[PDB]
């Protein structure tokens, strides 16, 4: 995307090329998690590495039985998030049980939220940067994409 | 293979029991409720208008299926007597299903209410047609698919005061609906469709009480709906109010017997059953709101 | 009533004016009500689709 937008830039245009950046990179969000939607059931995609400097989600009882795989724990964990009822939004660490796992819907939301955050950062800052602009950029999730998952 | 259909069965003479079912024997549940393409083909050659031709198959049809065998029976031999469908908010919704409940003072006729059903139906489409702006809707010859609960103590009604009808339409192609709220919306708007049809009132606004016909409470997670072909279960005494088909013929009709032997199919009265298409679907618009908590402008405006 | 109200008897040099009572309440009020009725209408005021392709 920024190829995109930095590319367009050569051609130039007034703020007209600002909103039309703003579009591209709306676009480019909406493409991102559509296609985030075909490994809405892989939980090895979604897992996130945690350090143990870090808060994460109490260890399941149930992860204690996994004999020799806790044997090869020893910097990083990785944690994926699932959603089992309602609004609870457990986590599970992925590499304590054996394979295949049999898990409920993975929590997509909350990871597409995440990186969104990080993705938002950079879009704002080329805006910002870019073409003098103070409004932040602010993706619509909640509005236009999160029934996929829910 | 899931997704499944989760049934709820209200057991004799107390309690409710559950059945999450991946395959069921449907012939034999719609079996004592079906034409024979014969008799359905005979009955077009000699009646061609289509109100009298759907009136002399509901005739025809009411006058079959004498009872589905009542008794005792653990939960296993009742989920054929009785099972209501849950609504599942993680799946999207095929079909337009109308639970409509009338309330009246004098006993209507059954020819009124085929008129009734008939000016119902124009006015349902052409909300349908609003409501989904990117679908070929065609008003005389869309199928919708009309149930009456049998009567307990042209066929005649004996019914005491209300009408139990259910209506199902599918939602047209390519659009789909998500949530229980975009539901409740559909629902509005398709009772006030049908609520300013001048035909329809008039045909049937001397009998009926109110005007609150579309019952828009029966979409939410976990709550049932009874399905068509199973009766009530009356802890007083045995079942009651069969939900059998009244054949109400498109005008545009062009293949009147799919039309009637679609009315069997457990794919048109079900919330989240797979959508009939012909080849595979280029693309599809999901349609996952439609406003939200909707009040009124006439409150709006007294607040 | 301060539309009504006259300060001069004389019928040709009077002090009246049109009263803005109808007019008022037809334009803010009575005029949605009616355009209520047309489905349509009705459609178009009381909802807002939202859909993904
Ligand atoms: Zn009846």
């Amino acid at each position: 995307t920024l190829r995109r937008v930095l590319g367009l830039t050569t051609a130039c245009v007034p703020e007209e090329d600002a909103l039309t950046a703003r579009g591209l990179m709306e676009d480019a969000c909406d493409r991102l998690i559509l296609d985030a939607f075909n490994k809405r059931l892989d939980a090895e995609y979604w897992s996130v590495r945690v350090s143990p400097f870090e808060a994460s989600d109490p260890l399941p009882p149930t992860a204690f039985r996994g004999g020799a795989l806790l044997d090869a724990e020893h910097y990083w964990r990785r944690v994926v998030r699932v959603c089992p009822g309602g609004g609870e939004s457990v986590g599970v660490p992925v590499d304590l049980y054996p394979r295949p796992l049999v898990l409920p819907p993975v929590d997509c939301a909350h990871h597409l939220r995440e990186i969104l955050r990080e993705i938002e950062l950079v879009f704002t800052g080329v805006l910002a940067g870019v073409w003098g602009e103070g409004g932040k950029f602010v993706y619509p999730f909640d509005d236009k994409m999160s029934f996929l998952f829910a | 293979q899931t997704p499944l259909p989760v049934y709820r069965i209200s057991m004799v003479p107390t309690g409710q029991a559950f059945a999450a079912l991946a395959w069921d024997d449907w012939a034999r549940i719609t079996r004592d409720a079906r034409l024979a393409e014969a008799v359905v083909s005979a009955e077009a050659a000699a009646h061609p208008d289509h109100g009298a031709l759907g009136r002399r198959l509901t005739d025809r049809i009411r006058a079959q299926g004498p009872v589905m065998p009542p008794g005792g029976l653990d939960a296993g031999g009742q989920m054929y007597v009785n099972r209501n469908e849950i609504f599942n908010g993680a799946l999207a919704i095929t079909n337009i299903i109308l639970d409509l409940d009338i309330a009246l003072k004098e006993p209507v006729p059954f020819r009124r209410l085929h008129e009734a059903l008939g000016h119902f139906r124009r006015g349902a489409l052409a909300a349908v047609q609003l409501l989904f702006p990117a679908a070929r809707v065609d008003p005389d010859a869309y199928p919708c698919y009309f149930f009456k609960s049998a009567c307990r103590p042209s066929p005649v009604c004996s019914c005491t005061d209300k009408i139990g009808l259910r209506v199902c339409m599918p939602v047209p192609a390519p659009y789909v609906v998500h949530g229980s709220l975009t539901m409740r919306g559909v629902a509005r708007v398709i009772q006030q469709a049908v609520l300013l049809d001048r035909d329809f009132v008039e045909a049937i606004g001397s009998y009926v009480k109110n005007f609150l016909l579309i019952d828009t409470g029966v979409y939410a997670h976990g709550h049932s709906l009874r399905l068509p072909y199973f009766a009530k279960i009356a802890p007083d005494g045995p079942a009651c109010g069969r939900l059998l088909p009244v054949f109400v013929i498109p005008p545009a009709c062009k293949d009147v017997p799919a039309f009637v032997a679609a009315h069997a199919d457990p794919r048109r009265f079900h919330f989240h059953a797979p959508p009939t298409y012909l080849a595979s679907p280029r693309e599809i618009r999901v349609l996952h709101s439609l406003g939200g908590d909707y009040v009124s402008f006439f409150e709006r405006k007294a607040s | 009533l301060r539309a009504v109200t006259t300060h001069d008897p004389n019928p040709a040099a009077s002090t009246e004016q049109p009263s803005p009572l109808g007019r008022e309440a037809v334009e803010q009020f009575f005029c949605h009500v009616r355009a209520q009725l047309n489905i349509g209408e009705y459609v178009k005021h009381n909802v807002t689709p939202r859909e993904t392709v």
